[PDB]
RNA sequence: UUCAACGAGGAAUUCCUAGUAAGCGCAAGUCAUCAGCUUGCGUUGAUUACGUCCCUGCCCUUUGUACACAC
């Protein structure tokens, strides 16, 4: 939508601002070592973040929940979200 | 932090800051007997002479709740359940007590007899709610477990002189006054544990405090138709720790609750038809940013 | 006096 | 007295019903595909609940 | 030299002025605090506003309404549409845009009257 | 309306009555278009209670 | 072990009317009452089958009718009764010209007839009557139906001869304890016994015999007494 | 139950009016009317006879 | 675990809130006292006709339900009880009069029946409204009756007018006031006791229809 | 102390579907009408129908015509 950039810092938080005025809207805090990767949906709904912990986070966008949460087996390096398909990629560290 | 006084056909609420009349109720037809709050403080009960239980809201006058018709002989003690909110006690000069749900107040929801003369007492148990102890002019304080029947006690306790008051200090013990003494009673084992005599008159009534501050962790006072209330400790044995003399028979007394945080009070009615309260008390900025 | 529907239910 | 529900799947129209009346075609709930005709007293329209207090009798006409 | 707002609210023959402008957080009504807005049952129709989207959007401006016209209930109803939209027509001009259809999708989804008036009538059947 | 006004028990006394008839060939043949219109329009409406129905005799009527 | 009343002195009882829907009583209806009013020139009358030769012919209606007396005699029959002592029982009447008439129970209908006549020509043309202590109005035209006066919980039957016979005191005692009955009473000389079709469930009998009105009316009150102990 | 007298006078006749025991408030209710139906017919007969 | 900051400053305004009315801003509540979740209508065939899911602050919601069929289907059914009392000749127009008394009529349902005052008041509607009646089927005028049902919002309507009008003729000319019988009626309805105008109404309406069915 | 009316008005009957019924006051007094009142003006503001030709009536048509398709 152009309205939303995100912030991912290196203590692990998430911090969701408005592109055109500049002001902090959200800031969600489930990471607690650095976030490599944030993305959201072509739609606005669902996004993700990936972490150098190994945790991929699902949240609802529109409402502030958690969907989700998945544990894989190495700190996440970079992700890559094909915004069609829906499908994002993870450089793993293994 | 207010207290309601129920003279002859009107029930004043008194303030506990300025100990002037905020409010009174003077609606009743005959002499009220008795006026209490539910344990919320939302609403008064009043019995009246009549045997109507009429209950109004506290700090409105002139909403009248409900108008329980109870008996058609006086009611003499009205007061709602202490765990309870829903449920109101009222005894009579009928040797009946009546619990009445205060939605469904046509009939009672339990009719408490057994009694063989004119009782003048109810109190609750202070953990148990199904649990009530009711006292009467025969000595024989009969209490009731609701779940049962309730035309008979579940046991009795002889106090050999007319009881004029129980009240319940722990979930366990009772203390009964009537007569020129007052008994403590064992609930758990049905039995009586201390007597003390210390008066010349009957005594009229008793009131209990707990955890307030004080140097005495509990306190009961009694109060005894010759002048004379007295605090007990019921933590050595009930032994008497002071008194107040008073310029007649003293008829009722109370104190302030054990939340009371502010002005605190003894108050003690008389039968003279007086009322007596002894209370105890309690640059620029620029410069500041220099 | 009946009508379409309750002549043919009756038939 | 066990008492049904009955959704209306059809408001019939053209039925020589009297005023203040129409007839309706309900289908149950417990199985829903089986139908009764009833003829109901207020406002009604299609997908409403209607509660019966019997379901052996079908409506005839009022008139 | 600030950046100011004003937009209109109206009922039968009520007829509120609403000027939003940058500053503490005071919203007045009539010279008046909002928190006296009389017949004392309808302050929470007036308070709406406020509660539907939150005293944060509020905690940066301050409004001030100046209601002439009709009786009590149509001056608290054009009182809550003059605050709504001229919150909205705020944060429109001043802050984002997303934020400004936030507030319009949660005022339309209590209820399009406090942006949109009922205004000409009757129908001749 | 006429059709559907009346139940599902008048419904298969319907397909009862249209299984007698198409035996003798004489009236069918001279109400085909009639018999094909309100058959069609009566199991048409009637098909969500009607393929719920489980009877033989009346699945070797249909057929 | 149970007291007494606190006070035995015998209070009256609370004479109900159309504004207590709450107590249970036993409401009588005296249906299709011949209660009409005629001119002379001068003079009103309540139409009689005696004080006419042809009044009624001339009215076009017939002279076995206009029969007052009836009403009259099951009136005084229902207000002697000691259920209305008791204060159990209030007794609306409906004229055949279709006039609802609230009888009080505190009413003394006057014992000849004429002086009833009397009574009734200003009933029916000033609606209403008072006392002579005048401090209540104890005879009154209200309005129909009777169902918006009669009380919410209350089982209207009406009384006839072609009907399963019952017996009064287990037939009362069959009902609840704040459900009222409503006995319709024909109040004709003769004719159908529909005149409630549409306020009744429940249309029952008393004897095997020709009954007649008053006799029916005692008949229901004595059982209505042995089944509320009166 | 209590047992009231039926007040009612004996002769009824609605056209008439009640006999009101006072014949000096009686009286002037009856030329009160009196008045008021002469007076009526008096002015609209001589207004119509104007026109 | 996880947790969203949305807001990055306590929030204070310059004109002083009351901290209950900056508390009514986390959920509303009718009156600022009664919530309107766990507020269901306990009878099937009623939810889409007594609403209980759009909740508000006071039963003077001015929306315009009167030029649609079912679209009172909609309204708020405090705001259709609050309607509903504001009706006879003396006591026309006046809604805020009519709010102020449902405003102590729920006060003191809550106070004697120690529950929620909506949940009572949805209770007594879905208790009230009759499942079944009688038209009179004409014949020119045969005095017969025939037993129909009765639609749902046929069922809301003659709830609400039977407890409304059971509280004005209750309150006639006793001690109590409208608010008072209003409450006893609502908290008998809601438990169904058989000693309200409105079930005793249901009841015989019911029963009839049962009869001449 | 005790001698007239009256405590929301019978049978019947009329009108009425959203800023409507009803409540409320304030002004005017416009060539006819009106002050034994009339017309404006705002304030407050609902319940119930919003379906149906079953009853009571009133109306229309009975070649389909106007051009396909379909009936």
């Amino acid at each position: 939508c152009g309205n939303f950039g995100f912030i991912g810092s290196s203590n692990g938080s998430i911090t969701i601002y408005n592109m055109q005025s500049g002001i902090l809207r959200k800031k969600y805090k489930l990471h607690k070592r650095a976030v490599t990767g944030i993305s959201l949906d072509g739609m606005n709904r669902k996004m993700v973040s990936c972490g150098l912990d190994g945790i991929v986070g699902f949240y609802d966008f529109n409402k502030s929940t958690l969907l989700g949460k998945l544990k894989l087996d190495a700190p996440i390096t970079a992700m890559v979200y094909h915004r069609s398909s829906d499908l994002f990629a993870l450089a793993l560290d293994d | 932090h207010d207290f309601a006084v129920t003279s002859s056909t009107r029930v004043q609420i008194f303030s506990s800051r300025t100990r002037q009349v905020i409010k009174t109720f003077s609606r009743f037809k005959d002499v009220v007997y008795s006026a209490s709050f539910r344990s919320d403080g939302k609403l008064l009960c009043a019995g009246d002479a009549t045997g109507l239980v009429s209950v109004y809201d506290s700090y409105n006058p002139r909403t009248i709740l409900l108008s329980i018709n109870a008996s058609t002989h006086p009611t003499h003690v009205t007061k709602f359940h202490t765990q309870d909110n829903k449920i109101l006690a009222t005894a009579s000069d009928d040797r009946v007590t009546r619990l009445w749900d205060i939605s469904n107040a046509y009939e009672p929801q339990l009719e408490l007899t057994g009694a063989t003369d004119y009782v003048r007492t109810l109190s609750f148990i202070p953990a148990a709610p199904h649990l009530v102890a009711t006292g009467s002019y025969d000595g024989l304080i009969r209490l009731y477990d609701t779940r049962s029947s309730g035309s008979t006690p579940i046991y009795s306790l002889n106090h050999d002189q007319p009881v004029e008051n129980v009240i319940a200090v722990s979930p366990t013990q009772i203390v009964s006054c009537g007569g020129n003494n007052f008994k403590v009673w064992d609930l758990t084992s049905n039995k009586k544990l201390y007597e003390r005599g210390n008066f010349n008159k009957a005594v009229t009534c008793l009131d209990y405090v707990e955890n307030f501050d004080s140097p005495m962790q509990s306190a009961l006072i009694a109060s005894s138709l010759d002048g004379h209330v007295k605090v007990f400790d019921p933590l050595d044995n009930f032994q008497v720790k002071f008194g107040w003399k008073f310029s007649g028979p003293v008829l009722s007394c109370a104190v302030s609750p054990s939340t009371a945080q502010g002005n605190r009070h003894l108050v003690a009615g008389l039968s003279s038809g007086l009322l007596a309260i002894r209370t105890k008390k309690k640059k620029s900025n620029n410069f500041q940013r220099m | 006096s009946l009508k379409a529907g309750e002549r043919l239910m009756e038939a | 007295t066990p008492v049904t529900l009955a959704k209306v799947i059809k408001v019939l129209g053209r039925t020589g019903s009297r005023g203040g009346v129409t007839q309706v075609r309900v289908e149950f709930l417990e199985d829903t595909s089986r139908t009764i005709v009833r003829n109901v007293k207020g406002p009604v329209r299609e997908n409403d609940i209607l509660v019966l207090m019997e379901s052996e009798r079908e409506a005839r006409r009022l008139r | 030299a600030v950046p100011s707002v004003q937009t209109f609210g109206k009922k039968k023959s009520a007829t509120a002025v609403a000027h939003v402008k940058a500053g503490k957080g005071l919203i007045k009504v009539n010279g008046s605090p909002i928190t006296l807005v009389e017949p004392e049952i309808l302050r929470f129709k007036v308070y709406e506003p406020l509660l539907l989207v939150g005293l944060d959007k509020f905690s940066n401006i301050d409004i001030r309404v100046r209601v002439t016209g009709g009786g009590h209930v149509s001056q608290v109803y054009a009182i809550r549409q003059a605050i709504a939209k001229g919150l909205v027509a705020y944060h429109q001009k001043y802050v984002d845009e997303q934020s400004k259809n936030e507030l319009k999708k949660a005022f339309t989804s209590y209820d399009r009257t406090l942006l949109i008036a009922d205004s000409r009538r009757p129908e001749p059947k | 309306d006429a059709l559907m006004v009346m139940p599902f028990s008048y419904v298969l006394k319907f397909l009862k009555f249209i299984d007698t008839v198409m035996q003798n060939k004489t009236l069918l043949h001279s109400h085909l278009p009639l018999i094909c219109k309100n058959l069609f329009f009566i199991i048409k409406f009637n098909h969500k209670e009607l393929v719920s129905q489980k009877n033989e005799e009346l699945k070797l009527q249909i057929n | 072990q149970k007291a007494l009343p606190a006070s035995l002195v015998p209070q009256a009882p609370p004479v109900l009317t159309s504004k207590d829907k709450i107590t249970k009583r036993m409401i009588v209806v005296l249906a299709m009452a011949s209660l009409e009013t005629h001119k002379i020139s001068d003079k009103y009358v309540l139409l009689n089958c005696d004080d006419h030769q042809g009044l009624l012919k001339k009215m076009g209606r017939d002279i076995s009718e206009a029969r007052p007396d009836i009403t009259h005699q099951c009136l005084l029959t229902l207000l002697d009764s000691p259920i209305n002592k008791a204060g159990k029982l209030q007794v609306y009447i409906q004229t055949s010209r279709g006039i609802l008439i609230e009888v009080n129970p505190t009413v003394r209908i006057p014992r000849t007839f004429k002086r009833f006549s009397g009574l009734m020509v200003q009933l029916l043309h000033k609606l209403s009557i008072r006392s002579v202590n005048s401090e209540e109005k104890l005879l009154k035209v209200i309005k129909n139906p009777i169902t918006d006066h009669l009380p919410t919980k209350c089982r209207k039957v009406t009384l006839s001869f072609d009907a399963p016979v019952i017996r009064v005191q287990d037939y009362i005692e069959k009902l609840d304890d704040d459900e009222s009955i409503c006995v319709f009473v024909g109040a004709m000389a003769r004719g159908k016994d529909n005149f409630a079709d549409e306020y009744v469930d429940e249309k029952v009998g008393l004897s095997n015999y020709p009954l007649s009105a008053s006799v029916a009316c005692s008949k229901f009150c004595h059982g209505a007494e042995d089944a509320w102990n009166i | 139950i209590p047992t009231h007298a039926p007040k009612y006078e004996e002769n009824f006749n609605p056209d008439k009016k009640s006999y009101d025991p006072d014949r000096t408030r009686s009286e002037i209710n009856k030329m009160k009317a009196q008045l008021k139906k002469e007076r009526k017919f008096t002015m609209k007969e001589i207004r119509k006879d104007a026109k | 675990d996880f947790e969203v900051v949305e807001e990055f400053t306590p929030v204070v305004l310059a004109t002083p809130i009351p901290e209950e009315v900056q508390q009514a801003q986390t959920e509303i509540k009718l009156f600022n006292k009664w919530s309107f979740e766990e507020v269901e209508v306990k009878d099937a065939s009623l939810v889409d006709y007594v609403q209980v899911r759009q909740p508000i602050f006071v039963a003077h919601t001015a929306g315009r339900y009167a030029n649609k069929r079912f679209r009172k289907a909609q309204c708020p059914i405090i705001e259709r009880l609050t309607n509903s009392l504001m009706m006879n000749g003396r006591n026309n127009g006046k809604k805020l009069k009519a709010v102020r008394i449902i405003k102590h009529t729920l006060d003191i349902i809550n106070v004697l029946t120690d529950q929620n005052p909506i949940q009572v008041v949805v209770d007594a509607i879905t208790n009230t409204g009759p499942r079944e009646d009688t038209t009179r089927v004409g014949g020119g005028g045969a005095a017969r009756r025939q037993a129909v049902d009765v639609s749902p919002l046929r069922r809301v309507n003659q709830a609400i007018a039977l407890l409304t009008i059971g509280a004005r003729e209750a309150a006639f000319r006793n001690i109590k006031t409208i608010a008072e019988t209003l409450a006893e009626e609502l908290i008998n309805a809601a438990k169904g006791s058989s000693t309200s105008y409105a079930i005793k109404k249901k009841d015989e309406l019911e029963r009839v229809a049962k009869s001449n069915r």
